DNA sequence: GCATCCGTGAATCGAGG
DNA sequence: GTGTCAGTAGCTGTCACGGATGC
RNA sequence: CUCGA
C-alpha cells in the first residue's frame, strides 16, 4: 500500500512537495456570495468567514514574524494558522468543527460537493430545467392510450415563445414584443391558436419517484379545461400511480431530435411490456378486468 | 447576521432574458433595412477611423436613427 | 469538444499564475458604500468590477474605455462574468 | 435471507452462513461429536 | 342523550357505558403549564386544592434559584422578589395588524443590600416585555399566532442499561444519571470485567479514581464492593492510589492545560455535582432517584442536588445487577428491585410544556444578567449603586425573543380548521433541544408502547419522516407539576366500580392491574363475570379473576385524541387508514356554509368549543342587541359584555376564519353556551365537511382505482366551495439614486391597465384581479451605467424601471382589504423603508376536477369528473345521487368504517320506527329508549370502540322511514336500486346507498398547478429557480436521468441538462430559435460545471480539459 | 415474536379497547419499517446503476 | 475519476486522483451526463450519429 | 500480530412559513 | 488605556461495515 | 419546521 502512495509520485512526475502549501487560492467571489437582506443588514457565505479568520492569522503571522516575538508565540500561531486552513478546504475533518453562530459548524470547500447536497449529485447528475411544469392526475378514461390531457394554461405557458411566433404571423400582433403581452395577459385569440401549436407536439410525463424507464412515458398532449392532468388507465401500473392526490410533471422536448426520441422511443403506445420480466402492463388491471 | 449557505436566506436569482433578447431581436430586424455606412457608423469621435468628417457623423447618425425608428414604429413598436 | 480531463496536484507556482494578485487586506466591504475595500476579499484589481466597464475610483464608468487599467484604483474594465472565474490567493509567512 | 441477504450478495461479503466447500472431490469423513464439529475428506483421487 | 351539559343540540348516542368523568378542558395543557409560570391566582387555587404544599410560580422558582448574589468577599448582595405585570401593552388584534409582539411588562422586586454599611435600597425594576398567552394557548410574535409545543424529553434520574457486546458476546452493563442541569456522570462495566466511569463524556476512568479522590480508603472500598470480583480486580489493574493522585488525575483529565492544584480540584469536583451553583436535579429529579435507590423514601423533596450516598448506592446497584443480583438494600435505605430501565417508558420520559420551556430560557437569560452584575458591583462604587444601574436586561429580552422567533418548539401555528389548531396545541414533540435528532430516532423510539395508554395517542402520528416522533395527547390526559402525563382511572374497591376518581402516572399505573372500559358492570357495582381482561405491568394483557382488579379505565376512548375520538366506527378501521383520516380531518378546507355531520362521535361539541374558535358566553343573561358584527349581552345582574365576530379573517394557512352569531334578539342564554360558532362549526359542533349521497359502484371508469365523480349539484349550490384569502406585500424604500415611489404614474403603462388604481396606484376595494394586473405601482429609479447597449439605444432612437405589485401567477380574486403604513405618517418601519402597502385578495373557489376529497376513515381521492346533474345515477325517486366510490378502493384497506358509516347514514337521513308492538325486539334490546324512534335528518352519536353495534344497525335498516310518498328506497341490506342517468335503463343489480360526512382537503389544483418556459435562474449554479411561489422549473433528477439513458434519448438528456438549464448561451439562442422558428441550436457547456472546475481549484487541485492534441484549453 | 395472545374480533365485529391498541404496534413499526425499507432499496439501486 | 467522485467518497476519490495524476478518457455516460456531451448509447453511438 | 476506532454510507419529487 | 475573585454549552437516545490506526 | 403521493 506504500508503493501504491509512492510510485505515483515516481512515474508521473509531479512533486509531493504538492502537498505542502506555500500559498492558498482564493475562490472567485460571486461563489461565495455576499446577499443583503429586507432589513437592511447583510448575510455573507461562510466561505467568506473562513477566508477572513485565515486572512487574520496570516497577517498576524507576518507581524509577529516582524516584530521578533517570542519562539512560543511564532509556533503557537503558525498552528492556529494550520488549524485555519485545514477548516477552509475540509472543516470538521480534524477534531472538533468551527462553530458559526449558533455552535452551527460552517460549510468548508469540500462541504460543496459531497453527499446529496453537493455540487455533483444536485447540480449536475440533474438540473432544474426549463419548459417543464406539474400538476394533481386525473384518470381520462375516454382517452387513448398515446394521449394525454394537460390543462390549457399549463400548456400555454410550456408553449409560450411558440405561441408568440405564430401569433405575430397570423397578425394577430404587431411584433413578437406585442405577442409576448398578449399571452400574458391572456387574450381570447390564443386559445384558438395554440391548438395549432400543439398539434402532434409530443410531451412527457413523469411521476416520483422515477423507479424504471417507464417511469417517464410520451404522450400526445390535449387541450383540457380545468387545472389537473388527465392519465390514461393503464400507464398507471406503470407510474404506479394512484389517484389520491398524486401530481405529474411534464416536459416539453424542443429539439427535432428530442421530438424524434419521445414519438419513437418513449411514446406510451411502443412501450407496452415490461422490460424486466417481458410480460405487458398496460393491460386491463382492477375494473377492467372485473368486468370482463 | 446571517449566511447565504444558511437555510433562511433567499438566492442571488437572475431574471430571464427575454425582454432583452426580444428587443434585441427587432433592434437586428430594422438593421438589415439599411444601408452599410449608416451600419458601420452605427456599430460605434468615431469620425477618427471611417475617415469622414463630424458633420458627417452628427448628421449620419441623425437620419440612421431615424430611418430606425421609422421602420420600429412600421412594426408596431 | 475535447477529449481528456487532467487533474493533479497543484504547484505554489501554479496556484500564483492562476490568481489575480493577493490578498492582504482582511476586509470584505463597506457597509456605507457597497464598494469593496482594495486588497480585500472583493478587491476589484483582483477579481474584477463590481458593475460592468466601471472601475473603484470611478474615472472609467464607459464602454469605450475596454482594456484600459485604470491608473488611480488599477481595476480592468471587462463585464462583471470574470468575478466567476478570477482566482485570487493568499500568500502565506 | 432477505434484502440484507441480496446486499451481502452484491457486496462479496464474507456471508452469515458461511457455509463450507469441498476443496477436493472425494469420500466424506462424518466425524460428528457434540463438543464440536469436524470433516475431513479423502480426495477421491491422489490428493491428501 | 349526548353532551348535556352547554345547552347544545341534542344529538343522541348509542352508548351502552357511562361516562362517569366528562371531558377535561382539551387546553389545559398549554393553560396549566402558563399559568403555572406567571403564578397566576386560578393555578395557586389549583395547586392549594391539590393538597400542594409551598407551590411555587416559574418566575418565583427563577429568581429564588438566583436570590442572592454576591461576589467572592459577600460584602455586596442583591435579591429579587415577586414578579408581577401590568395591563397588556396592546390587543391582540391589534399586534396581528401592526406586526408587533403581545406582551406584558414584567416587574420584580429587587433590593441591594451592603455588608459594608449595613443598609439596603430595595426598589421595583423593570424587568423586560414578557410575551403572553392568548385565551386560545397561542402566542403572536411579530403578527403571527404561533403554539409552543409540549416536548418530549428524557426525565432526570438514575437509569440502567443492558448492553450485548458484539465480538466477545457477554452481558456488559451501563448507568448514567442524567441530571436538570449540569455535567454528566456515566459508569459501565466493560468486556474486561473492570468498573468504569465517564465523568462529562471525558475519558473513562476506573471507577475507584472517583473513591479516592473523595477521601475514602482503598481497604474501606474493598470492603464496600469486595462480593464482586470485577471491582477487585479494578482496583488492582489501577495506576495511581493516594486521595490527593487520583484527584490530580482527574483534574488534568477534565480540565487540561492547567496548573493542579489540589484545592483548585478539591473545589470544583465538589462543585460540579454537590453545590447547587452548576449541578441541580429539580425536585422531579431527586423524587425519581430517591425511588430507585430507595433512600431518602421519607424525607421530603428538599435536597435539589446530588449527594456522595447516592453515588456509592448507585455502583453499588451497578455491580449487582451486573452480577445477576435482582434485589438491593441500600446501607440505611429500603429494599428495591434491581432492574434496568425503558427510557420509552412514559414515568421516565418525562413531558415539558410550555411553562417550562420558558424557565428555562429565562433562567440562561438570568444567569447571563447575573454575571454582568457581579462585574459592575466591583466597578461601580459602593454607595452610589441602585438595583437600575445593577440590572443589564438586555441578555433577558434577548433570550426570549431568541426562544420564541428561533426554536423548534415555537411553530407556526396550524390555522387550516379549529381542529387542526386545538390538536397543534395538544402536540407531543420528541425532537428538540435536550430531546434528540431525528438522525438520531431508531424505530424503537417512534414505535407505540405500552405506557402510552391513556396518555399519548398510538393512531395520530405524522406518516412522512416525523412518525411516532410527534403524538397527540390523549383525551383524558393531564400533565402533573412534576411533566409526567397522569390519565384517570376508577378505583374498585372489593370487585365493586367506585365513581372515585385517581389520577396514575405510568410507573404508578404499572404498580397495580386495571380493567378495559367495556367490561360488564352491575348496576350496583360488581363485575359480572369473574373472568375480566386486564392490562398489568409491563404491558401485559390477560384475563384475570374479579377479585383482582384495582381500578379500570374511565371511558372506552380514553387511549385516543381528540381526532381520532372524532372517527365513527373507529373499531372497525384499520390503524393506517384511521392514522389517515384522524390526520387529514386537520387538513379540511372550512366551507362557506358549514353542516355538522349527520353521524357523529360525541367529540364534536367539546372540540369545536374548546378549539376557541367560536363565540361561548362567559356569564348567563339574554341577548340585547345582536348583529352580524356584534352580539351584545346583558346580564342579569345589569353588566354587558360584547362579543365581536371575526369576519373574513385571514387564518395562517389561507383558509377563511369567519364567526357568524346563531342567537337572535332578545333570547335568553345560559352561561357557557355558543352564541356564535366559526368555520368548521355548526351549533357548536365540529362541521369538517358535508353529508353527501353516496353510491358505491363503478362508473365508466372515471373513478378508477380512488379517484372521486361528483354531482354538479355541488358546484351549483356551492356546497363544497371554501374561501381562501392571500396577503400581498409591497414596500418602498430608499435606494442609493434616490427613493422608490408607489405611483399611479408608471412609465409606458396604458391607462386601460391603470384604469382600477385609485391616485396612489393602489388598487380600489371590490376590484376583481387577475394573474398579472397591478395591485401596487411602485417605479424604482435606474442609474444610466445600468443600461444595455440596445437598451441604450432604444432609448436614444425614442430613469425609472417598473417595480409594480402585480398578481402571481394562479392567483384571483376580490380585493377585500388594504393597509397602508407610511414613514410619513408616523408609521414605524424598519429603517429604509418609506411606505409599506398590504393588499388582501379573497378567492371563491368552487369544487374542481382534481381537488382532493376524503373522509374519516382515511379513505381519500381526487376528483376525476364533475357530472351534471341528470348523468348522475339516480334513486327510485328521481333524487340523484351526489358522489361515486368505486368498489375496488374499498375491501383491500380495511377500512370497513365508511359502510357502516354509510348504512347508519342514510338510516340518519330517512329516520326509523321500530316495531314497539308486541315488545321491543330482541336486537334492540340494548338500545336506549330515544333511539327506537327518529325523525329524517336526525343527528346520532357512535361513541368510540362503543357505539352502534352491527347487529342493532342491520335491524335499523330494516325499520328505516319511507319517503314522502311512502316508498322505502333502501333495502335491508342497505342497497337501493338506481337508475342510469345517461341510458335511462335502471343497473342491473342493487347498489350500497347512504350518506357519507366527506371533507375538502387542502390540496385543490387552483394551488397545485405549475408551468414554466422561462425565469429566474440561481446566480451561483445558472439553473432555473424552484417552487412555484419563485415560478421556478420541476428539477430532473438522477433517477430521471437512469431513465432517460435507459431509453437512450441521448438528445433528450443533453437537451435538459445544457440548453434547457444552465447553458448561458444556449439557452438565449433557443428562444431566438423559437421565436425564429429556425432550428433548435447544438447545445454549449453547462455552467454548473465551470462552478465545478473553479471550485476543484479553489482546493488546490489543478484541474485541465485537454484537447485530442494534448494542450491544455480554457 | 407473535403474541400469545391474539385479535380474536374482525374489522366487521368490532375490535376492543386494547384490540386496537395491540395492533397499532404492528401497524406503526410496519410505516416505518417500509420507510426504511425504501430507503436501502434506493441505495442498492443508485449502486446498481 | 469523474464517474468514481461523483458515487461515493468524493474527497477520498479526489485525493487519490490528484496523487495518480490521472486522466478522465470523457467516454462514459455519467461523465458525459455531467459535461453535457451526448451520451456515447442509443442515438448518441458513433453507428447512428 | 490483533483489537480498537475512524470514516463511509443510508429513496424520489413537491407545498407553504 | 487596560490591571484584587474574575473561567463553554452541550451532550450519546442511530447502525452496519471495512480497514487503517494504534498497543 | 409542518405536510402530500
Amino acid at each position: 500500500k506504500r508503493l501504491k502512495v509512492v510510485a505515483a509520485f515516481q512515474q508521473s512526475g509531479n512533486s509531493p512537495m504538492g502537498m505542502v502549501l506555500d500559498a492558498v487560492p482564493v475562490i472567485p467571489p460571486e461563489l461565495r456570495p455576499m446577499v443583503q437582506l429586507d432589513g437592511g443588514r447583510f448575510a455573507t457565505s461562510d466561505l467568506n468567514d473562513l477566508y477572513r479568520r485565515v486572512i487574520n492569522r496570516n497577517n498576524r503571522l507576518k507581524r509577529l514574524i516582524d516584530l521578533g516575538a517570542p519562539e512560543i508565540i511564532v509556533n503557537n500561531e503558525k498552528r492556529m494558522l494550520q488549524e485555519s486552513v485545514d477548516a477552509l478546504f475540509d472543516n470538521g475533518r480534524r477534531g472538533r468543527p468551527v462553530t458559526g453562530p449558533g455552535n452551527r459548524p460552517l460549510k468548508s470547500l469540500s462541504d460543496l460537493l459531497k453527499g446529496k447536497q453537493g455540487r455533483f449529485r444536485q447540480n449536475l447528475l440533474g438540473k432544474r430545467v426549463d419548459y417543464s411544469g406539474r400538476s394533481v392526475i386525473v384518470v381520462g378514461p375516454q382517452l387513448k392510450l398515446h394521449q394525454c390531457g394537460l390543462p390549457k394554461l399549463m400548456a400555454l405557458e410550456l408553449f409560450k415563445p411558440f405561441v408568440m411566433k405564430r401569433l405575430v404571423d397570423l397578425n394577430h400582433a404587431q411584433n413578437i414584443k406585442s405577442a409576448k403581452r398578449m399571452v400574458e395577459r391572456q387574450r381570447p385569440q390564443v386559445w384558438d391558436v395554440l391548438e395549432e401549436v400543439i398539434a402532434e407536439h409530443p410531451v412527457l410525463l413523469n411521476r416520483a419517484p422515477t423507479l424504471h424507464r417507464l417511469g417517464i412515458q410520451a404522450f400526445e398532449p390535449m387541450l383540457v379545461e380545468g387545472k389537473a392532468i388527465q392519465l390514461h388507465p393503464l400507464v398507471c401500473e406503470a407510474f404506479n400511480a394512484d389517484f389520491d392526490g398524486d401530481q405529474m410533471a411534464v416536459h416539453l422536448p424542443l429539439s427535432a431530435e428530442a421530438q424524434a426520441e419521445a414519438r419513437i422511443l418513449m411514446l406510451s403506445s411502443n412501450n407496452i411490456l415490461s422490460p424486466a420480466s417481458g410480460r405487458p402492463l398496460a393491460m386491463p388491471r382492477l375494473d377492467m378486468v372485473t368486468g370482463l | 447576521v446571517g449566511s447565504t449557505d444558511q437555510s433562511g436566506t433567499p438566492e442571488q436569482s437572475t431574471p430571464d432574458e427575454v425582454n432583452a433578447a426580444l428587443d434585441r431581436l427587432l433592434i437586428a430586424d430594422a438593421l438589415a433595412q439599411l444601408s452599410a455606412e449608416h451600419r458601420a457608423v452605427i456599430q460605434r469621435q468615431i469620425a477618427t477611423d471611417l475617415g469622414i468628417a463630424e458633420g458627417t457623423v452628427k448628421s449620419r447618425l441623425h437620419y440612421a436613427v431615424r430611418a430606425l425608428r421609422l421602420t420600429l414604429q412600421e412594426l408596431g413598436v | 469538444f475535447f477529449d481528456e480531463l487532467r487533474i493533479g496536484l497543484a504547484t505554489a507556482e501554479d496556484i500564483r499564475q492562476w490568481s489575480y494578485g493577493e490578498v492582504k487586506k482582511p476586509e470584505t466591504i463597506n457597509y456605507r458604500t457597497l464598494k469593496p475595500e482594495k486588497d480585500g476579499l472583493f478587491c476589484e484589481k483582483i477579481f474584477g468590477p463590481t458593475r460592468d466597464w466601471e472601475c473603484y475610483c470611478g474615472k472609467y464608468k464607459r464602454v469605450r474605455f475596454k482594456g484600459i487599467i485604470c491608473e488611480r484604483c488599477g481595476v480592468e474594465v471587462t463585464r462583471a462574468k470574470v468575478r466567476r472565474e478570477r482566482m485570487g490567493h493568499i500568500e502565506l509567512a | 435471507g432477505g434484502l440484507p441477504r441480496v446486499q451481502e450478495l452484491f457486496e462479496a461479503r464474507v456471508p452469515r452462513g458461511k457455509a463450507p466447500i469441498a476443496d477436493v472431490t472425494g469420500r466424506v469423513r462424518l466425524e460428528d461429536g457434540e463438543r464440536f464439529y469436524k470433516i475431513t475428506i479423502v480426495p477421491d483421487d491422489g490428493g491428501e | 342523550s349526548n353532551n348535556s351539559v352547554p345547552g347544545a343540540p341534542n344529538r343522541v348516542s348509542f352508548a351502552k357505558l357511562r361516562e362517569p368523568l366528562e371531558v377535561p378542558g382539551l387546553l389545559d395543557v398549554q393553560t396549566d403549564s402558563f399559568e403555572w409560570l406567571i403564578g397566576s391566582p386560578r393555578w395557586r387555587e389549583s395547586a392549594a386544592e391539590r393538597g400542594d404544599v409551598n407551590p411555587v410560580g416559574g418566575l418565583e422558582e427563577v429568581l429564588y434559584e438566583l436570590s442572592p448574589i454576591e461576589d467572592f468577599s459577600g460584602s455586596m448582595s442583591l435579591s429579587f422578589s415577586d414578579p408581577r405585570f401590568d395591563d397588556v401593552k396592546a390587543p391582540v388584534d391589534e399586534c396581528k395588524d401592526k406586526d408587533m409582539t403581545y406582551a406584558a411588562p414584567l416587574f420584580v422586586t429587587a433590593e441591594f443590600i451592603n455588608n459594608n454599611t449595613g443598609e439596603i435600597k430595595s426598589q421595583t425594576v423593570f424587568m423586560g416585555d414578557f410575551p403572553m398567552m392568548t385565551e386560545k394557548g397561542t402566542f403572536i410574535i411579530n403578527g403571527t399566532e404561533r403554539v409552543v409545543v409540549s416536548q418530549l424529553v428524557r426525565s432526570p434520574g438514575v437509569y440502567f442499561d443492558e448492553t450485548i457486546d458484539k465480538s466477545t458476546d457477554k452481558t456488559l452493563h451501563s448507568v448514567k444519571v442524567i441530571p436538570s442541569r449540569g455535567a454528566w456522570l456515566e459508569f459501565d462495566v466493560d468486556k474486561r470485567d473492570t468498573v468504569g466511569v465517564r465523568i462529562d463524556r471525558k475519558r473513562r476512568q476506573p471507577v475507584t479514581v472517583l473513591l479516592k479522590a473523595l477521601g475514602w480508603t482503598s481497604e474501606q472500598i474493598v470492603e464496600r464492593f469486595g462480593f464482586s470480583e470485577i471491582m477487585r480486580s479494578t482496583l488492582e489493574k489501577d495506576n495511581t492510589v493516594g486521595t490527593d493522585e487520583a484527584l490530580l488525575d482527574i483534574y488534568r483529565k477534565l480540565r487540561p492545560g492547567e496548573p493542579p492544584t489540589k484545592e483548585s480540584a478539591q473545589t470544583l469536583l465538589e462543585n460540579l455535582f454537590f453545590k447547587e451553583k452548576r449541578y441541580d436535579l429539580a425536585r422531579v429529579g431527586r423524587y425519581k432517584v430517591n425511588k430507585k435507590l430507595g433512600l431518602h423514601v421519607g424525607e421530603p423533596i428538599t435536597s435539589s442536588t446530588l449527594t456522595e450516598e447516592d453515588v456509592v448506592a448507585t455502583i453499588e446497584y451497578l455491580v449487582r445487577l451486573h452480577e445477576g443480583q435482582t434485589t438491593m438494600t441500600v446501607p440505611g435505605g429500603v429494599e428495591v428491585p434491581v432492574e434496568t430501565d425503558d427510557i420509552d417508558h412514559f414515568g421516565n420520559r418525562r413531558l415539558r410544556t410550555v411553562g417550562e420551556l420558558i424557565q428555562n430560557q429565562i433562567r440562561v437569560g438570568m444567569s447571563r444578567m447575573e454575571r454582568v452584575v457581579r462585574e459592575r458591583m466591583t466597578t461601580q462604587d459602593v454607595e452610589a449603586i441602585t438595583p437600575q444601574t445593577l440590572i443589564n436586561i438586555r441578555p433577558v429580552v434577548a433570550a426570549i425573543k431568541e426562544f420564541f422567533g428561533t426554536s423548534q418548539l415555537s411553530q407556526f401555528m396550524d390555522q387550516n380548521n379549529p381542529l387542526s389548531g386545538l390538536t397543534h396545541k395538544r402536540r407531543l414533540s420528541a425532537l428538540g433541544p435536550g430531546g434528540l435528532s431525528r438522525e438520531r430516532a431508531g424505530l424503537e423510539v417512534r414505535d407505540v408502547h405500552p405506557s402510552h395508554y391513556g396518555r399519548m395517542c398510538p393512531i395520530e402520528t405524522p406518516e412522512g419522516p416525523n412518525i411516532g416522533l410527534i403524538g397527540s395527547l390523549s383525551v383524558y390526559a393531564r400533565v402533573n407539576p412534576f411533566g409526567f402525563i397522569e390519565t384517570p382511572y376508577r378505583k374498585v374497591v372489593d370487585g365493586v366500580v367506585s365513581d372515585e376518581i385517581v389520577y396514575l402516572t405510568a410507573d404508578e399505573e404499572d404498580r397495580h392491574v386495571v380493567a378495559q372500559a367495556n367490561s360488564p358492570i352491575d348496576a350496583d357495582g360488581r363485575f359480572v363475570e369473574p373472568r375480566v381482561l386486564v392490562r398489568r405491568k409491563a404491558g401485559e394483557v390477560e384475563y384475570v379473576p374479579s377479585s383482582e382488579v384495582d381500578y379500570m379505565d374511565v371511558s372506552p376512548r380514553q387511549m385516543v385524541s381528540v381526532a381520532t375520538a372524532m372517527i365513527p366506527f373507529l373499531e372497525h378501521d384499520d390503524a393506517n387508514r384511521a392514522l389517515m383520516g384522524a390526520n387529514m380531518q386537520r387538513q379540511a378546507v372550512p366551507l362557506v356554509r358549514s353542516e355538522a355531520p349527520l353521524v357523529g362521535t360525541g367529540m364534536e361539541l367539546r372540540a369545536a368549543i374548546d378549539a376557541g374558535d367560536v363565540v361561548v358566553a362567559e356569564e348567563s343573561g339574554v341577548i340585547e342587541e345582536v348583529s352580524a358584527d356584534y352580539i351584545t349581552v346583558m346580564h342579569d345582574n345589569g353588566t354587558r359584555r360584547t362579543y365581536r365576530m371575526r369576519k373574513f379573517a385571514r387564518s395562517n394557512h389561507g383558509t377563511c376564519a369567519n364567526q357568524c352569531p346563531i342567537v337572535d334578539a332578545g333570547d335568553r342564554v345560559e352561561a357557557g353556551q355558543v352564541i356564535a360558532d366559526g368555520p368548521c362549526t355548526d351549533d357548536g359542533e365540529m362541521a369538517l365537511g358535508k353529508n353527501l349521497l353516496v353510491a358505491i359502484m363503478p362508473w365508466e371508469g372515471h373513478n378508477y382505482e380512488d379517484a372521486i365523480i361528483l354531482s354538479n349539484r355541488l358546484v351549483e349550490e356551492d356546497v363544497l366551495t371554501s374561501i381562501h384569502i392571500e396577503e400581498h406585500e409591497i414596500d418602498a424604500r430608499d435606494t442609493k439614486l434616490g427613493a422608490e415611489e408607489i405611483t399611479r404614474d408608471i412609465p409606458n403603462i396604458s391607462d386601460e391597465v391603470l384604469a382600477d388604481l385609485d391616485e396612489r396606484g393602489i388598487v380600489r376595494i371590490g376590484a376583481e384581479v387577475r394573474d398579472g394586473d397591478i395591485l401596487v405601482g411602485k417605479v424604482t429609479p435606474k442609474g444610466e451605467t445600468e443600461l444595455t447597449p440596445e437598451e441604450r439605444l432604444l432609448r436614444a432612437i425614442f430613469e425609472v424601471r417598473d417595480t409594480s405589485l402585480k398578481v402571481p401567477h394562479g392567483e384571483s380574486g376580490k380585493v377585500i382589504g388594504i393597509r397602508v403604513f407610511s414613514r410619513e405618517d408616523e408609521d414605524e418601519l424598519p429603517a429604509g423603508v418609506n411606505e409599506l402597502v398590504r393588499v388582501y385578495v379573497a378567492q371563491k373557489r368552487k369544487i374542481s376536477d382534481g381537488d382532493k376529497l376524503a373522509g374519516r376513515h382515511g379513505n381519500k381521492g381526487v376528483i376525476g369528473k364533475i357530472l351534471p346533474v341528470e348523468d348522475m345515477p339516480f334513486l327510485a325517486d328521481g333524487t340523484p345521487v351526489d358522489i361515486i366510490l368505486n368498489t375496488h378502493g374499498v375491501p383491500r384497506r380495511m377500512n370497513i368504517g365508511q359502510i357502516l358509516e354509510t348504512h347508519l347514514g342514510w338510516c340518519a337521513h330517512s329516520g326509523w320506527k321500530v316495531d314497539a308492538a308486541k315488545g321491543v325486539p330482541d336486537w334492540a334490546a340494548r338500545l336506549p329508549d330515544e333511539l327506537l324512534e327518529a325523525q329524517p335528518n336526525a343527528i346520532v352519536s357512535t361513541p368510540v370502540f362503543d357505539g352502534a353495534q352491527e347487529a342493532e344497525l342491520q335491524g335499523l335498516l330494516s325499520c328505516t322511514l319511507p319517503n314522502r310518498d311512502g316508498d322505502v328506497l333502501v333495502d335491508a341490506d342497505g342497497k337501493a336500486m338506481l337508475f342510469d342517468g345517461r341510458s335511462g335503463e335502471p343497473f342491473p343489480y342493487p347498489v350500497t346507498v347512504g350518506y357519507m360526512y366527506i371533507m375538502k382537503l387542502h390540496h385543490l389544483v387552483d394551488d397545485k398547478i405549475h408551468a414554466r418556459s422561462t425565469g429566474p435562474y440561481s446566480m451561483i449554479t445558472q439553473q432555473p429557480l424552484g417552487g412555484k411561489a419563485q415560478f421556478g422549473g420541476q428539477r430532473f433528477g438522477e433517477m430521471e436521468c437512469w431513465a432517460m439513458q435507459a431509453y437512450g434519448a441521448a438528445y433528450t438528456l443533453q437537451e435538459l441538462l445544457t440548453i434547457k438549464s444552465d447553458d448561458t448561451v444556449g439557452r438565449v439562442k433557443v428562444y431566438e430559435a423559437i421565436v425564429k422558428g429556425e432550428n433548435i441550436p447544438e447545445p454549449g457547456i453547462p455552467e454548473s460545471f465551470k462552478v465545478l472546475l473553479k471550485e476543484l481549484q479553489s482546493l488546490c487541485l489543478n484541474v485541465e480539459v485537454l484537447s485530442s492534441d494534448g494542450a491544455a484549453i480554457e | 415474536e407473535f403474541i400469545p395472545r391474539p385479535v380474536k374480533s374482525s374489522f366487521r365485529e368490532g375490535l376492543t379497547v386494547l384490540e386496537y391498541f395491540i395492533n397499532t404496534h404492528g401497524a406503526r413499526k410496519g410505516l416505518a419499517d417500509t420507510a426504511l425499507r425504501t430507503a436501502d432499496s434506493g441505495y442498492l439501486t443508485r449502486r446498481l446503476v | 475519476w469523474l464517474s468514481a467522485a461523483s458515487f461515493q467518497e468524493t474527497t477520498r476519490v479526489l485525493t487519490d486522483a490528484a496523487i495518480n495524476c490521472r486522466s478522465d478518457k470523457l467516454n462514459g455516460l455519467k461523465e458525459n451526463v455531467i459535461i453535457g456531451k451526448l451520451i456515447p448509447a442509443g442515438t448518441g453511438i458513433n453507428r447512428y450519429r
